[PDB]
């Protein structure tokens, strides 16, 4: 089961629904959902965000940090803020 | 002129009072009170340098409040001293020990271990275990007694080299 | 009386803090009262022997920004009883922060407080960026949990 | 071992992970059930490097620490004739504000 995830810019993220489901707003809008306010580079740090809480989400050793790069800090809050994850 | 604000640590009965007076009025004190807690002010030289000791002689029963924790916490360094004759002083010299890493919020604070009654034929722990324990701790070993008053000095001036070092 | 106390037990237990995170970690003991009480940081990497008590509580947050973290796969840890003299182990890691959590840390990181307000996002924002991690916080929705 | 690749193409990209010692041809099958093109179809590639449907993932440079959840390395696809690789990049984030 796949669920296609569109951005502004038009790229199209494929990604197991049961990972896109970590955003409660994405659990809300439902097997295509747009966003119309969030770039490829926003929408790929949160695909890789859902693989990464899927995969580490009661793991038993360390976990490593996730990954955030300073330009990107501001418009992926914003994302996760609208995303509810 | 530098000031080293000295605290000594150790068991009721071990012999911190006497020891402390034994730097200072230069005699030794058969007999102190076991409550009289009290700080002494002495102007020195340690390898030249003009060092003023400030010693709190600790005395009381158990406190772990927010004040005592700042009254122990404004020292820089610290004697923690058991007695020969005592097993139980020798044991409780590591409490006293995590006591002052949690108060100055460090695993290496300047400290100095002291045997202390090398008078007294009876011996429970031999001078060689106490240099182990030290060597575990990272602390230099002084088997100081009071009563002969035979290196004393040597440590409370190993304290304040040892403080000179971790300010270095 | 509150819940999330220590116990007066006045019995040993060796512990060892394992620092398995990125973060400094400060260890928080909660006195027989329930108060948090810091204690000396463990740098990343980092094992400590310590001493603690028979049914002492503890919980580890990041020394900086009081980030909240995982002992032992949970959130508070509880020394058992040594067999043999074997210490325990508290093996100190990140967990899964949210999304959301995880960029308002790192752009708690990067803007200063008083600019905070000055950035070009929605105002439901900015009270979420002044509202730090707070162990007090933590402590509450910790004991209504368990109840 | 498990790693996580991000395998694109064009404005697609599929994110999915798979064994070190999965081989191209079995990532080849995950790809057709997802965009409908048999591994006849289709050419997988490491940077410039086009993927023999033979060998493990491992065996064409992929480890856990090279592709990893929070940071999945990038496997290149192409679909008469095949096309030159093409993946259209992400967009880029702005210049960073002044308080950063
Ligand atoms: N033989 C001997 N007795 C000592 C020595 N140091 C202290 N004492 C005795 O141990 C007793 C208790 O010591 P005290 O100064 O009161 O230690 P404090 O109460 O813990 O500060 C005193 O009566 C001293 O006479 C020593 O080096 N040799
Ligand atoms: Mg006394």
């Amino acid at each position: 089961m796949y669920v296609k995830l569109i951005s502004s810019d038009g790229h199209e993220f494929i990604v197991k629904r049961e990972h896109a489901l970590t955003s409660g707003t994405i659990k809300a809008m439902l097997n295509e959902v747009n966003f119309r306010e969030i770039p490829s580079h926003v929408l790929s740090k949160v695909c890789m965000y859902f693989t990464y809480k899927v995969r580490y989400t009661n793991s038993s050793t360390e976990i490593p940090e996730f990954p955030i790069a300073p330009e990107i800090a501001l418009e992926l809050l914003m994302a996760a803020n609208f995303l509810d994850c | 002129m530098t000031e080293y604000k000295l605290v000594v640590v150790g068991a009721v009965g071990v012999g911190k009072s006497a020891l402390t007076i034994q730097l200072i009025q230069n005699h030794f004190v058969d007999e102190y009170d076991p409550t009289i807690e009290d700080s002494y002010r002495k102007q020195v030289v340690i390898d030249g340098e003009t060092c003023l000791l400030d010693i709190l002689d600790t005395a009381g029963q158990e406190e772990y409040s927010a004040m005592r924790d700042q009254y122990m916490r404004t020292g820089e360094g610290f004697l923690c001293v058991f007695a020969i004759n005592n097993t139980k002083s020798f044991e409780d010299i590591h409490h006293y020990r995590e006591q002052i890493k949690r108060v100055k919020d460090s695993e290496d604070v300047p400290m100095v271990l002291v045997g202390n009654k090398s008078d007294l034929p009876s011996r429970t722990v031999d001078t060689k275990q106490a240099q182990d324990l030290a060597r575990s701790y990272g602390i230099p070993f002084i088997e100081t007694s009071a009563k002969t008053r035979q290196g004393v000095d040597d440590a409370f001036y190993t304290l304040v080299r040892e403080i000179r070092k971790h300010k270095e | 009386r509150p819940v999330l106390r220590s116990v007066n037990s006045r019995e040993p237990s060796q512990v060892i803090f394992c620092n398995r995170s990125p973060r400094v970690v400060l260890p928080v003991w909660l006195n027989f009262d329930g108060e948090p009480q810091p204690y000396p940081t463990l740098p990343p990497g980092t094992g400590r022997r310590i001493h603690s008590y028979r049914g002492h509580l503890w919980l580890f947050r990041d020394a900086g920004t009081h980030d909240g973290l995982l002992v032992n796969q949970t959130e508070l840890f509880v020394p058992s009883l040594n067999v043999d003299g074997q210490p325990i182990f508290a093996n100190i890691t990140l967990p899964v922060y949210t999304l959301k959590e995880r960029c308002l840390q790192v752009v708690r990181s990067l803007v200063k407080p008083e600019n905070y307000r000055r950035l070009d996002i929605v105002r439901s924002l900015y009270e979420d960026l002044e509202d730090h991690p707070n162990v007090q916080k933590d402590l509450e929705r910790l004991t209504q949990e368990r109840i | 071992m498990d790693v996580f690749l991000m395998i694109r193409r064009h404005k697609t990209t599929i994110f999915t992970d798979a064994k070190e010692s999965s081989t191209v041809f079995e990532l080849k099958r995950i790809v057709e059930g997802i965009l409908k093109r048999p591994p006849d179809e289709q050419r997988l590639y490491k940077d410039d490097q086009l993927l023999d449907d033979g060998k493990t993932l491992g065996e064409c440079g992929f480890t856990s620490q090279t592709a990893r959840p929070q940071a999945p390395a990038t496997v290149g696809l192409a679909f008469d004739t095949f096309e030159a690789l093409c993946i259209e990049p992400f967009s880029s984030p702005p210049e960073l504000p002044d308080v950063m």
